[PDB]
């Protein structure tokens, strides 16, 4: 999937 | 942890990607700052201000902190076996994922110019 910096 | 947070929009959200919630607004995803810009802004400000909350809790770090928690047939629930940092993370993420479900979704507040935007 990923590893974006979070969903806030 | 960022893992099981992403887990409980898709069981409040099953409409739609998490990315959708990654990078929204001035407080969804990286930023952390300014005026935010609607309802569902505002569950990620609350969100983000949560987090650093439970960071004041010696070596608890909301990112990666794994909590135990359980989402079946509509319902999230932050289980008992969790420490002071884990029910604090859990906790945090599950308010969120609930205020993500009710508020509505706005296409022009995704991805927004932050340093513009969010003085
Ligand atoms: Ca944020």
């Amino acid at each position: 999937d990923a590893e974006f910096r979070h969903d806030s | 942890n960022l893992y099981q947070f992403k887990n409980m929009i898709q069981c409040t959200v099953p409409s739609r990607s998490w990315a959708d919630f990654a990078d929204y607004g001035c407080y969804c995803g990286k930023g952390g700052s300014g005026t935010p810009v609607d309802d569902l802004d505002r569950c990620c400000q609350t969100h983000d201000n949560c987090y650093n909350e439970a960071e004041n809790i010696s070596g608890c770090r909301p990112y990666f902190k794994t909590y135990s928690y359980e989402c079946t047939q509509g319902t999230l629930t932050c289980k008992g076996d969790n420490n002071a940092c884990a029910a604090s993370v859990c906790d945090c993420d599950r308010l969120a994922a609930i205020c993500f479900a009710g508020a509505p979704y706005n296409d022009a507040n995704y991805n927004i110019d932050l340093k513009a935007r969010c003085n």
